[PDB]
């Protein structure tokens, strides 16, 4: 797993943008639009 | 309401995120999986040689 | 760095509650790499980060 394979000098850095700013951005533009 | 239901009745929906995250992951595994490789060497341990 | 019956390996042993197999050796994880070492002395297992 992705979680399980920081052994051997694997980091999975994280996403500038968390889910909640996605999440928002794609109502921002639902609310826009409509 | 049906496009829900197009999404709760079928798990292939999502098959093109599923198959990139699998791709992904099989990628990495075969990555640490060939550190346990001879490759001609005695071991594929450092300390050993 | 610790050595548990000729495994050279670094790390950190701390303490796992997991249930283990009455005959007690060496651990293994899904990727061919070693997460849990036991304790020769205590019936007690220990993760390796
Ligand atoms: C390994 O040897 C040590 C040394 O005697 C044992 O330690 C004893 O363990 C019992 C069981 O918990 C205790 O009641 C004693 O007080 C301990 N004594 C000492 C001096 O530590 C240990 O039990 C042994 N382990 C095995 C698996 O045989």
């Amino acid at each position: 797993l992705i979680c399980a394979q920081k052994f051997n000098g694997l980091t999975v850095l994280p996403p500038l943008l968390t889910d909640e700013m996605i999440a928002q951005y794609t109502s921002a533009l639902l609310a826009g639009t409509i | 309401g049906k496009i829900q239901d197009s999404l709760s009745s079928t798990a292939s929906a999502l098959g093109k995120l599923q198959d990139v995250v699998n791709q992904n992951a099989q990628a990495l595994n075969t990555l640490v999986k060939q550190l346990s490789s001879n490759f001609g060497a005695i071991s594929s341990v450092l300390n050993d040689i | 760095n610790f050595n548990f019956n000729g495994l050279t390996g670094t790390g950190v042993l701390t303490e796992s509650n997991k249930k283990f197999l009455p005959f007690q050796q060496f651990g293994r994880d899904i990727a061919d790499t070693t997460d849990a070492v036991r304790d020769p002395q205590t019936l007690e297992i220990l993760d390796i980060t």
